[PDB]
């Protein structure tokens, strides 16, 4: 996409996250775990769902038409009911191909657009005390255990607690 | 000493492929599709009041033939007219058969209302063994055969006036027999003339006497004509042979009625989109079934498939 997140800097997706759309995997002293986000996740699917009722929305209803099948050849104004008919069709067909894939493009940007946004976001919370590695992955100079790691995924972490413990372990 | 925390987002072994403006295809995690493609066959019998015609067409019910009498006054939103249908009357022709066929299918009733016409000097109820009613010879309910009685056919010239609040339908015809030996047998003048009128149109038909092919026991024909007469104005007609004479009038009416021609059986469903392969949803605002279509319908496309995605791009190990 625009971003360069999805397919990108990120290398891949995780087939194992599969209770949300975006999110953290950690390796601490105290082992691994993984989490989704939950504001990124529902960010992306309201987006898409906005833009799928939009697109669903019934606004066809028709009653008597003119013919579009003919058991005898009559000429002008049988080509012409033809003619116009065709013309519509291919018209409507024109509008439903490129409505998806405007539509898509658009899917692919915003998702990756959130993906960029939740990994900025997170950067901005560890202030001095982590390294973007360039992988979509923090490292973290400091001990940061399981109620610390909880608390950049809620939005608590305070950057201050460990800016002494971390700005140490950078420049040294 | 240190810890580390790694963004992602999630995917799936189960990707779809889809189209955008750069790529004509790419995998995202979920899609959905906006093209119905398919129908179960049937037309539902609801929301809409569906008339099946079976072995009538709607201009063989608005004449009355006497296989389609169970027709008399109907009404619909749907008139379906199926492929076995036949005639089994008088041989006839209508001059724009298709636009009184779609009048009457958008008026949506074959409500008649007889009249009180007074032909003087002349045999009514004319029949033919060409249209058999019970055992012996008939003709269409709605028409009235006038031929001579005695040995004279007198000019007709009879009024007709609208003193009601909408439009009345007349049919009526003209016919045009096959030898010179039938013309004045029947109508004695060597010649007919029909002139139906109002004050805003007039239609003047000469019958024309020569041999068609045989249908239903007859080389002679009928030729159907209508006339609209609205509230205010009067019908006149004036003929001196050969008038096939209207028994009143249908009333009109403007609605959401129409025809269409099907041979899917009707059924116990709901579906507000109707085509002739049968019923199909209308949750997808595209579909490839039918561009013949009545009701809440998708708009027709030629694709079969068109996926809109629903997720983000699906990138695996
Ligand atoms: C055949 O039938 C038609 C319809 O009944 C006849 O038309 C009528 O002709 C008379 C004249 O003989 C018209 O009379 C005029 O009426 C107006 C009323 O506005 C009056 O002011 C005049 O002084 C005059 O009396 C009559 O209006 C007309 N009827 C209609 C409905 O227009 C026709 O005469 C008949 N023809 C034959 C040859 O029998
Ligand atoms: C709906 O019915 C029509 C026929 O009544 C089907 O259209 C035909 O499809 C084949 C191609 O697959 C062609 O040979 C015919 O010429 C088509 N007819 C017309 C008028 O275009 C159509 O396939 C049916 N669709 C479904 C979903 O049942
Ligand atoms: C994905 O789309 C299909 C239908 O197109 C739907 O039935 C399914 O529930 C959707 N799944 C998810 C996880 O969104
Ligand atoms: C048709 O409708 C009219 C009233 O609108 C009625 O007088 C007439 O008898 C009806 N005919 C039949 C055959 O049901």
């Amino acid at each position: 996409g625009l971003f360069g997140a999805i397919a990108g800097f990120i290398e891949n997706g995780w087939e194992g996250m599969i209770d949300g759309w975006y999110g953290f995997r950690h390796q601490n002293s105290e082992g691994t775990g993984q989490a989704a986000d939950l504001k990124s996740t529902q960010a992306a699917i309201d987006q898409i769902n906005g833009k799928l009722n939009r697109v669903i929305e019934k606004t066809n209803e028709k009653f008597h038409q003119i013919e579009k099948e003919f058991s005898e050849v009559e000429g002008r104004i049988q080509d012409l009911e033809k003619y116009v008919e065709d013309t519509k069709i291919d018209l409507w067909s024109y509008n439903a191909e490129l409505l998806v894939a405007l539509e898509n493009q658009h899917t692919i940007d915003l998702t990756d657009s959130e993906m960029n946004k939740l990994f900025e976001k997170t950067g901005r919370q560890l202030r001095e005390n982590a390294e973007d590695m360039g992988n979509g992955c923090f490292k973290i100079y400091h001990k940061c255990d399981n109620a610390c790691i909880e608390s950049i995924r809620n939005g608590t972490y305070d950057h201050d607690v460990y800016r002494d413990e971390a700005l140490n372990n950078r420049f040294q | 000493p240190g810890a580390t925390l790694c963004l992602g987002h999630h995917a799936v072994p189960n990707g779809t492929l889809v189209k955008t403006i750069t790529d004509d295809q790419i995998e995202v995690t979920n899609a959905t599709e906006l093209v119905q493609s398919s129908s179960t066959g049937k037309i539902c019998n609801n929301p809409h009041r569906i008339l099946d015609g079976i072995d009538c067409t709607l201009i063989d019910a608005l004449l009355g033939d006497p296989h389609c009498d169970v027709f008399q006054n109907e009404t619909w939103d749907l008139f379906v007219e199926r492929s076995k249908a036949f005639s089994n009357c008088y041989p006839y022709d209508v001059p724009d058969y298709a636009s009184l066929r779609s009048l009457v299918a958008s008026s949506g009733t074959l409500e008649f209302i007889t009249e009180g016409f007074t032909w003087t000097g002349v045999t009514q109820n004319g029949g033919s063994n060409a249209c058999k009613r019970g055992p012996g010879s008939g003709f269409f309910s709605r028409l009235n055969w006038l031929t001579k009685s005695g040995s004279t056919y007198p000019v007709l010239n009879v009024t007709m006036p609208n003193n009601d609040n909408f439009d009345k339908l007349y049919i009526w015809g003209v016919h045009h027999p096959s030898t010179n030996q039938e013309q004045t047998s029947l109508y004695v003048q060597a010649s007919g003339r029909v002139t139906v009128s109002t004050r805003r149109s007039q239609q003047t038909i000469i019958p024309n006497i020569g041999s068609r092919p045989w249908v239903r026991l007859s080389s002679s024909r009928i030729s159907i004509y209508w006339t609209i007469v609205k509230p205010g104005d009067v019908l006149v007609i004036n003929s001196n042979g050969n008038l096939i004479a209207p028994r009143g009038y249908f009333k009109m009416r403007t609605g959401k009625s129409s025809i269409m021609r099907s041979d899917a059986p009707i059924d116990t469903c709901i579906s507000e989109c109707i085509t002739p392969n049968g019923s199909i949803p209308n949750d997808k605002p595209f579909q490839n079934v039918n561009k013949i279509t009545y009701g809440a319908c998708p708009k027709y496309v030629k694709q079969n498939t068109l996926k809109l995605a629903t997720g983000m791009r699906n990138v695996p190990e």
